[PDB]
C-alpha cells in the first residue's frame, strides 16, 4: 500500500483526455522535431568534447604505434 | 514469434542428426543365401534378416501349437515369405539368441535355453514373448529398410 | 477479506504490488528501462544454458567437441549457442547502461540497493569468466590460466589458493568440471540476490532525472511502465539480434576455434569485450600483486560512490560541470577498453598507465571536490 | 467502413478479440514464411541446391 | 456534477453552471437581462401547468385573458433547435487534501428524453440502487455494491443517475468515500456496472421494476409534483405520459433487454470522471478506462 | 522502530519468521520434521555440488568419475555415502510429515498442503533422475523400464518418450539431460519450499488437539529453535550409524555392475522409498492401467481436503479414524513389501488386494467414518 500515504497536496487541478480522443504521436513538425532539437543542442557540447578528444588519442596512438614499424633509412645509410 | 522460438528450443530436445543417422537401416536381400540366417546391428541390438529356404515356410510355418506362447499368427504383422526380420534380443532378459543351433532349428538363448523356431517365436525355454519384429518395407526389392 | 483477489492473495498480491500497482515516478526516462531487461536477460541466459547443458560435457577430451557437437548435430543448438554467447554481452551492455544511469542520477543513494547492485556485478563477472571457460579452446584454457594465476601473487595463502582452486598444478580436467557446476550455480544467486536488490529499492521506490520527491505524481506501474519496457526490449533486442544472426562472429575472438593446448601460449591473450577495460587496468601496474589490488579496486571502487556525494542535489541534472567531468569519465573508460585489446607496447603502456591514474582520480578526487565547488556557486 | 465493422465483429468482445488473434495468426505465419522464403531464394537464384538439383537428380550416370 | 458537466461536454454549452461565472455576474447589465426574458421567455416555449381542484376551461379562459401579445412574424412562432454539445471521455480531478472526504462522479453519455432506452436504464440503476450510512437494511439491502459498501467499508454513501437532456444526457453514478477506499469502491462500481452488461437476472429486474415503478409514483404526491411532472412532459416530450402508460414500458423490460442496453451504453467505452477531495488512492484514466471491459 | 530487528527489510524476515514467529505451546515432535526436511535439503544441495564437481556426465565416464570419486577424492567416499543415504533420509522424514499431517488434519490448510504435494513431487522426479547418474545396471533399467511407461499413453505414445530420451532408448543424451535436471530441480524445491513457508505463515502452525491455540502462543525461539535442533541430533545420529556402518544396507548390489542394454536384471526394483508405488503399478496388469494407478496413487494427495467430514481436525479424539489410519500405514509397509519381491503367487493376490485397499481406505472408509462419529457425538 504506497498510493495515499504519499504527499500532502492542496489546490491543484489536471485535466486530461480518454487516449480514444486524441493522437497518439501529435504535431510531428510542430513541436515534437523542434524539441529534439532543442534538446540536442543543449548537450553536444558537454558530450560530444569528450568523446571527440578520446577519438584523437585513438587516432593518434593507432598511427604513433604503426609508424614505429617502419623502417628510419638513416640506420642503413653507412652500409656500403 | 513466440510460437517459433519455442518450436525451435523444444526441437533442441529431439534427436540430433547423428542420432538420426543411426535410425534406420537398409539391407540388401541380394546377397543373403537361403537358410543362412545374417546379423546387422541395428540400434545397438542385433537384427536378424534370414532367408528362409523351401523346408522352413514349411517345416517351420505348420507349427500345430494350439495356445502359442505369444500369439503370433504370421497374417497379422510380417511379409516376404523367404524374409524373416527379428530384433535378435531374447524377451526374456535382452540376450542374443544365437540362430546357429535352434533346438527347432529356429535359434537358441544361451543364457536360459528359450529356444525360438525358425518363424522368430518361443517354443521351449524361459522367454515369455517371441524375439520382436521391427518396422521396415521393400521399397526396392533388392532392399529392406528397417527402422 | 480483500473485494479484489489481486490485493488479498498471498502470491497475487506480490506480483501486484511489485507489478502492477506499484507506485512509479512519472517522469522516469528510457535509461529506467534497463533493470526490467537486465532481468529478462537473466532468465534467457538461464533458459539458453540449460538448453546447452543438455548436451554438454565437462570432461577436457569431450568439453570442445561437444559443443562442436551441439551446434553442428543439435536441432538449432547453432542458434541456442550463438543466443547464448551474445545474451552475454546484452548482458553486459545493459548492466553498464544500468550502473551509468544510476552514477548521473544519483540512485547510489539508495545505499542498499546499490550495495546489492555491486554484488550482483561481481557475480555476474565471475560467472562469464567460468561460462567462459567451458568450449575449452585456447583463449578459454589460457584466460583461464593467466587470471586464476594472479592469486598465487597473495601474501602466503596465495600459492595455495591457487592449487586448491585449481584442483592440481596447473588449470586441467578437474578444474573444468568445477568450474561448470559453478557456472550452472552462480545464474541462480544472481536470480536470488536480484530479488533482495528490488526489495530494497521498494523500499523507498524509484529515483527520477530531476531528482525531487515523485510523490506529487506518482502513477501505477501497469499499463505506463509495462509497455514502456515491453517496448524498450524490443527496442534493443533488434540489434542484439542483427548482429548475432548476420554477424556471429564479431565479438568473438578466433583463437577460441582452436582446442585449448598447454604447449602453446596465444601471441595476445586478452578477454572479451566488456573485461577489457579491467584489463587495461591490470597490465598498467607492473607488479604482479599491484595489478591484481589496482583490478580489484576498479570495480570494489563502486561500493565507494555512495559516500564521495558532496552535491546538495541528487543528479547531475542541474550540474553541468559534474556533467562533463561524468563524460570525461565515460570516454575514460573507452580508452580503457581499446588500451586493453591493444598489445603492451609504446604508446599504449603510457596512454594505459594514465586513463587508470585518470580513471580513480576522478572517482576518488575530481567529483567529490568539483561538487562542493557547485554548492558554493549557488550560494550554499 | 471496416474499422467500425472489425471493431464490432472482432475487437469488441474480449471472446472474438482473442479468437481473431489466433487466425490472424495461423493465417499470418502461412502468408510471411512463403513470402520471405520467396524473397530469400529470389535474392539467391542458382545458388541453392534447390537450384542446381536437376543435374544429378535422376539426370546423371 | 458541475465538473462532470465541464468535462463530459467540455467546449459546449453544457459545460457551463448555472449560476454562472464570477465575471459575468459582477457586469451583467440592465440590458442584458432585460434582453434574456425579452429573447427566451416566450409564448410557444412555455407551458401553463396546474394541478389540483381546478377547471380546465376555467383555467385556459384565465390564461387567453393575461397571456395576450399574439405574434405577427414566422420567427415568433418557431422553436430554435439548439447546437449539439459534444461528449469527450475526460477527466478533472480537483485535489484537496485538507478536504474531509473525497467526491467521485463518473459517467458515460446518454440518450436523450425521447429516446425510449431511457427506460430501461432507469430500470438498470434500480439494480445498483444507491446507499448511505444510515440506510437500516445494512448488510441484508438488495444491491450487491451497497451490500459490499457495507461489508467492506466501501463510501459514506453512493447514487446512480440518469440525468437526460433534450438531445444528450449523463449516465453514470457518484459516491463520497474516505481517501483509503476510493480505490475499492470504485473497482466494486465499475465491477457492478460490467456486471450490467454481462449477467443482469431476470430475479434482479423483477425488483428493479417494482422499485422503479414505486418510484414513479412518488414523484407524483402532491400537487407540486404532479405540476413539475406535467411541465417537463410536455416540454420534453411534447405530451404527458401517464403512469398507465409508463408502467407498460417498464413491465416490457426484461433482463436480456437490460443487458442488451447497458452494453450499448456502457461497455467499452470513455467515460468522463471528476474528482474532487483527497483522490490520491483514486489512479489513472487508463486504469479507469480498462474498467470498462470484461464482466 | 526501536529494534533493528523489526524495522531492517531483511532482519525483519529472519525474525518474523523464525525469531517472534508466534508458535502453538503444544505441538509434540511431529512437528519436527518441517525444519529437518529443510536442513536436510540445504545438506542435499551441498554435498551434491562437491559430487558435482568430479562427476562426468558421459556412459563412457559416469559409473568410473563416480568410482574415481570414492578412491581418489579426499573424502570423496564419505561425501558420496551421505548424499544417497541424504536421499534416505530425506525421504523418511517427508513420509513422517505427511502422516503427522494426515493425521492432525493439517490439510485443512490447503495452499500449504497442495504446495506440499508439489513438493513430494519434484523431490520424487529429482531422485529418480540423480538414481540414473552413476550409470549402473539399476540406474540403466530402472530409467529404462520407468520412463518406457510413457509410451502406453494413446497417439502422443513414443512421441513423448523419443523426445525426453532424445533418442531410440536410453543413452547419452538421456545422461546429460538428467544431470541437467538433477541440478536444477533442488532449487526448484527450495524455491517452492519458500512458498510453502509462506502459505503456512497466513495461519500459523496447527497443533495436536485441533483447537485455537491463540490463547497460549509461544516464540518460535528459544521454544522450537532448541527443540528442533534436538529433534535434528535425534535423527542424524541413525543416519550416520546406517550410513557409517552399514554404507551399502539400502542399495542395490546391481549397481555395482556397469550398465549393459544386453542384460536385464532378474529383479528391476527401485530404492525403499518407491517400492509402495512400484507394487501398486504391477497391481494392475495392463501398461495403461498401472500407470493410472501409480499416478493416482501419488496424486490423491491432492484429494484429502475434500474427503474430511469430521466436525473435530485432528485425530486425537476419534478413536475409529485412529485405527483406519494406522491400518492404512500398515497397509503401505505392506505395499513396500510387495514391492519388493518378484511378480510371483502369493504376492501377486495380496499386492492386488493392498492396492486395492490403499484407495478404499481413502476414498471410502475415511469419509463415511468421519460421518458416523459425529452422529456418535450427536451432531
Ligand atoms: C565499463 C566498460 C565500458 C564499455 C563501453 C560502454 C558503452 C559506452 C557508450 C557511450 C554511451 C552513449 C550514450 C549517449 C547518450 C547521449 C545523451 O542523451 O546525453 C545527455 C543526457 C541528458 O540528460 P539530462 O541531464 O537528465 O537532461 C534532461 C532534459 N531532457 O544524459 C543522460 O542521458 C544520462 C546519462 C546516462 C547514460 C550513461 C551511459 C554510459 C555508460 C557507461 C558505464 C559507466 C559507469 C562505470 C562502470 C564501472 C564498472
Ligand atoms: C502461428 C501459431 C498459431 C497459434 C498461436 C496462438 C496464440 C494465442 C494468443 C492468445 C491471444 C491473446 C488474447 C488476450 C486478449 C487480452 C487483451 O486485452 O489484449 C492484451 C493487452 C492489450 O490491451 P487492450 O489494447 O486495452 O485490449 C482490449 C480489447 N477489448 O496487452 C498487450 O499490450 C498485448 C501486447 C503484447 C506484446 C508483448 C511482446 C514483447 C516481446 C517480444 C519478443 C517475442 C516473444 C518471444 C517469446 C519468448 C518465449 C521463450
Ligand atoms: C509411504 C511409504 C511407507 C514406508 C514406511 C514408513 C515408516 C513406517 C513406520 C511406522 C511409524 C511408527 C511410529 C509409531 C508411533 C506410535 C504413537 O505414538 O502412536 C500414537 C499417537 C497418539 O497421539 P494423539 O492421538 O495426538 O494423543 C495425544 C495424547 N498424548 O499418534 C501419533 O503420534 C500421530 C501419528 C503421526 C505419525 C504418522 C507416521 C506414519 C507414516 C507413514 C506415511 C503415511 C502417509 C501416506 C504417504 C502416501 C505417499
Ligand atoms: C542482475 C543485475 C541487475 C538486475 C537484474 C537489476 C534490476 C533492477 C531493476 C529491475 C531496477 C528497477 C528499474 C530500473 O531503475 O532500472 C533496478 C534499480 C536499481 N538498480 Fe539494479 N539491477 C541489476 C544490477 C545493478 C547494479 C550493478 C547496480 C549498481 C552497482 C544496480 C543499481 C540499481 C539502483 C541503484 C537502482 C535504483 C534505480 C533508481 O530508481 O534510480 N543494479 N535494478
Ligand atoms: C548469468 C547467466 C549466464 C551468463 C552470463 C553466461 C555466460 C556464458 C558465457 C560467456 C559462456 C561462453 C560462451 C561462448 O561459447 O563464448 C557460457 C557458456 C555456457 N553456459 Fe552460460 N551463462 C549464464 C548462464 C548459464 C546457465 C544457467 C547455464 C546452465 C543451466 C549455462 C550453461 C552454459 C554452457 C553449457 C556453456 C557452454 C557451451 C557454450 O560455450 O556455448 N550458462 N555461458
Ligand atoms: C521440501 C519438503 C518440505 C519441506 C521443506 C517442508 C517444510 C515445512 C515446514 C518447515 C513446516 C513447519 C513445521 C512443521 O509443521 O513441520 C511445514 C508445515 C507443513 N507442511 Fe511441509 N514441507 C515439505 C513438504 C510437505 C509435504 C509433502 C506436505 C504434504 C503433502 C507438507 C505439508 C505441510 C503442512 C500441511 C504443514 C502444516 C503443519 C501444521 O499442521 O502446522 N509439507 N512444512
Ligand atoms: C533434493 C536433493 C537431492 C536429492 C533427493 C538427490 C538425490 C540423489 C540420488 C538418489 C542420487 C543417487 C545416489 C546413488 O545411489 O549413488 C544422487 C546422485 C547425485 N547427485 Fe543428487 N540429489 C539431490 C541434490 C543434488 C544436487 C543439488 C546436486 C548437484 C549440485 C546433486 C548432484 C548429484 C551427483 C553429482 C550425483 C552422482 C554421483 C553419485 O551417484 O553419488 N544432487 N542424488
Ligand atoms: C577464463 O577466462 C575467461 C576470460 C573472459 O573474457 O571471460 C568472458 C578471459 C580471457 C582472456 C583474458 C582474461 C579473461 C578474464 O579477465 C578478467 N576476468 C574477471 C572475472 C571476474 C572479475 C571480478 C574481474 C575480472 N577481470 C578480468 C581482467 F580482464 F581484468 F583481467
Ligand atoms: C531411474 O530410475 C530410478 C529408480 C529409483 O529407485 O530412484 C531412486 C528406479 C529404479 C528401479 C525401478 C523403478 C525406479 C523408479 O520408480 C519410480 N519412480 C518415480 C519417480 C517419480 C514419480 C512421481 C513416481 C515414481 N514411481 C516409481 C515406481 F516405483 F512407482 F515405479
Ligand atoms: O515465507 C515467509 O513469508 C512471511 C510472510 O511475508 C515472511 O515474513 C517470512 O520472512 C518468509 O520467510
Ligand atoms: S535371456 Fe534368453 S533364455 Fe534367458
Amino acid at each position: 500500500i504506497h498510493f495515499g500515504n504519499l504527499a500532502r497536496v492542496r489546490h491543484i487541478i489536471t485535466y486530461s483526455l480518454s487516449p480514444f480522443e486524441q493522437r497518439a504521436i501529435p504535431n510531428i513538425f510542430s513541436d515534437a522535431l523542434p524539441n529534439v532539437w532543442r534538446r540536442f543542442s543543449s548537450q553536444v557540447f558537454k558530450v560530444a568534447p569528450p568523446f571527440l578528444g578520446a577519438y584523437l588519442l585513438y587516432s593518434w596512438g593507432t598511427q604513433e604505434f604503426e609508424r614505429l614499424k617502419r623502417k628510419n633509412p638513416a640506420d642503413y645509410e653507412n652500409d656500403q | 514469434a513466440a510460437k517459433n522460438v519455442v518450436t525451435q528450443f523444444i526441437s533442441s530436445l529431439s534427436a540430433s542428426a547423428d542420432v538420426l543417422a543411426l535410425s534406420k537401416i537398409e539391407i540388401k536381400l541380394s546377397d543373403i543365401p537361403e537358410g543362412k540366417n545374417v546379423a546387422f546391428k541395428w540400434r545397438g541390438k542385433p537384427l536378424f534378416v534370414r532367408h528362409r529356404t523351401q523346408a522352413e515356410i514349411n517345416q517351420e510355418a505348420e507349427v500345430d501349437v494350439s495356445k502359442l506362447r505369444d500369439p503370433q499368427h504370421d497374417l497379422d504383422r510380417v511379409k516376404k515369405p523367404e524374409w524373416v526380420i527379428l530384433v535378435g534380443v531374447c524377451t526374456h532378459l535382452g540376450c542374443v539368441p544365437i540362430a546357429n543351433s535352434g533346438d527347432f532349428g529356429g535359434y537358441y538363448c544361451p543364457c536360459h535355453g528359450s529356444h525360438y523356431d525358425a518363424s522368430g517365436r518361443i517354443r521351449k525355454g524361459p522367454a515369455p514373448y517371441n524375439l520382436e519384429v521391427p518396422t521396415y518395407q521393400f521399397v526396392g526389392d533388392d532392399l529392406v529398410v528397417v527402422g | 477479506m480483500a473485494p479484489n483477489i489481486r490485493k488479498s492473495h498471498p502470491l497475487l498480491k506480490m506480483i501486484n504490488n511489485s507489478l502492477i500497482d506499484l507506485p512509479a515516478p512519472s517522469n522516469i526516462s528510457a535509461w529506467w528501462n534497463f533493470g526490467s531487461l537486465l532481468a529478462v536477460c537473466l532468465m534467457t541466459q538461464i533458459l539458453t544454458g540449460l538448453l546447452l547443458a543438455m548436451h554438454y560435457t565437462a570432461d577436457t577430451s569431450l568439453a570442445f567437441s561437444s559443443v562442436a557437437h551441439t551446434c553442428r548435430n543439435v536441432q538449432y543448438g547453432w542458434l541456442i549457442r550463438n543466443l547464448h554467447a551474445n545474451g552475454a554481452s546484452f548482458f553486459f551492455i545493459c548492466i553498464f547502461l544500468h550502473i551509468g544511469r544510476g552514477l548521473y542520477y544519483g540512485s547510489y543513494l539508495y545505499k542498499e540497493t546499490w550495495n546489492t547492485g555491486v554484488i550482483l556485478l561481481l557475480t555476474l563477472m565471475a560467472t562469464a569468466f567460468v561460462g567462459y571457460v567451458l568450449p575449452w579452446g585456447q583463449m578459454s584454457f589460457w584466460g583461464a590460466t593467466v587470471i586464476t594465476n594472479l592469486f598465487s601473487a597473495i601474501p602466503y595463502i596465495g600459492h595455495t589458493l591457487v592449487e586448491w582452486a585449481w584442483g592440481g598444478f596447473s588449470v586441467d580436467n578437474p578444474t573444468l568440471t568445477r568450474f561448470f557446476a559453478l557456472h550452472f550455480l552462480l545464474p541462480f544467486a544472481i536470480a536470488g540476490i536480484t530479488i533482495i536488490h528490488l526489495t530494497f529499492l521498494h523500499e523507498s521506490g524509484s529515483n527520477n532525472p530531476l531528482g525531487i520527491s515523485s510523490d506529487s505524481d506518482k502513477i501505477p506501474f501497469h499499463p505506463y511502465y509495462s509497455f514502456k519496457d515491453i517496448l524498450g526490449l524490443t527496442l534493443m533486442l533488434t540489434p542484439f539480434l542483427t548482429l548475432a544472426l548476420f554477424s556471429p562472429n564479431l565479438l568473438g575472438d578466433p583463437e577460441n576455434f582452436t582446442p585449448a593446448n598447454p604447449l602453446v601460449t596465444p601471441p595476445h591473450i586478452k578477454p572479451e569485450w566488456y573485461f577489457l577495460f579491467a584489463y587495461a587496468i591490470l597490465r598498467s601496474i607492473p607488479n604482479k600483486l599491484g595489478g591484481v589490488l589496482a583490478l580489484a579496486a576498479s570495480v570494489l571502487i563502486l561500493f565507494l560512490i555512495p559516500f564521495l556525494h558532496k552535491s546538495k542535489q541528487r543528479t547531475m541534472t542541474f550540474r553541468p560541470l559534474s556533467q562533463t567531468l561524468f563524460w570525461l569519465l565515460v570516454a575514460n573508460l573507452l580508452i580503457l577498453t581499446w588500451i586493453g585489446s591493444q598489445p603492451v607496447e609504446h604508446p599504449f603502456i603510457i596512454i594505459g598507465q594514465m586513463a587508470s591514474l585518470s580513471y580513480f582520480t576522478i572517482l576518488l578526487i575530481l567529483f567529490p571536490t568539483i561538487g562542493t565547488l557547485e554548492n558554493k556557486m549557488l550560494n550554499y | 467502413a471496416l474499422l467500425r465493422q472489425a471493431y464490432s465483429a472482432l475487437f469488441r468482445r474480449t471472446s472474438t478479440f482473442a479468437l481473431t488473434v489466433v487466425l490472424g495468426a495461423v493465417l499470418f505465419e502461412r502468408a510471411f514464411d512463403q513470402g520471405a522464403d520467396a524473397i530469400f531464394e529470389h535474392l539467391n537464384e542458382g545458388k541453392l541446391w534447390k537450384h542446381i538439383k536437376h543435374k544429378y537428380e535422376a539426370s546423371e550416370e | 456534477f458541475d465538473y462532470l458537466h465541464a468535462t463530459a461536454f467540455q467546449g459546449t454549452a453544457l459545460a457551463r453552471t448555472v449560476e454562472g461565472t464570477t465575471e459575468n455576474i459582477k457586469h451583467l447589465t440592465r440590458a442584458d437581462l432585460a434582453s434574456y426574458i425579452d429573447t427566451h421567455f416566450k409564448a410557444p416555449r412555455m407551458v401553463l401547468a396546474a394541478a389540483g381542484g381546478i377547471s380546465h376551461k376555467e383555467l385556459v379562459d384565465a390564461a387567453r385573458q393575461h397571456f395576450s401579445g399574439v405574434s405577427f412574424t414566422y420567427k415568433e412562432d418557431a422553436v430554435p433547435i439548439l447546437p449539439r454539445c459534444r461528449f469527450t471521455g475526460s477527466e478533472i480531478r480537483a485535489r484537496d487534501d485538507a478536504l474531509p472526504v473525497a467526491h467521485v462522479a463518473l459517467a458515460v453519455e446518454g440518450p436523450g428524453w425521447a429516446d425510449p432506452d431511457n427506460v430501461v436504464l432507469h430500470v438498470a440503476n434500480a439494480i445498483i440502487g444507491r446507499y448511505d450510512r444510515t440506510f437500516g437494511g445494512g448488510k441484508h439491502l438488495s444491491s450487491r455494491l451497497a451490500a459490499l459498501a457495507v461489508e467492506h467499508k466501501l463510501c459514506h454513501s453512493f447514487q446512480t443517475f440518469n440525468t437526460s437532456y433534450s438531445d444528450t444526457g449523463l449516465f453514470g453514478f457518484h459516491f463520497v468515500a474516505d481517501p483509503l477506499s476510493i480505490d475499492d469502491m470504485m473497482f466494486c462500481a465499475q465491477g457492478e456496472w460490467m456486471r450490467l452488461c454481462t449477467s443482469t437476472t431476470e430475479s434482479e429486474v423483477k425488483r428493479a421494476k417494482n422499485h422503479l415503478r414505486s418510484a414513479m409514483v412518488a414523484q407524483l404526491d402532491g400537487t407540486t409534483p404532479v405540476c413539475e411532472t406535467i411541465g417537463s412532459h410536455l416540454l420534453n416530450y411534447g405530451r404527458r405520459i401517464s403512469l398507465e402508460e409508463w408502467d407498460s414500458r417498464i413491465s416490457a423490460v426484461d433482463a436480456r433487454m437490460v443487458r442488451d442496453v447497458c452494453s450499448k451504453y456502457i461497455y467499452d467505452k470513455c467515460p468522463a470522471l471528476a474528482a474532487v477531495g483527497p483522490i490520491e488512492q483514486l489512479l489513472d484514466y487508463n486504469r479507469i478506462r480498462s474498467g470498462m471491459y470484461w464482466i
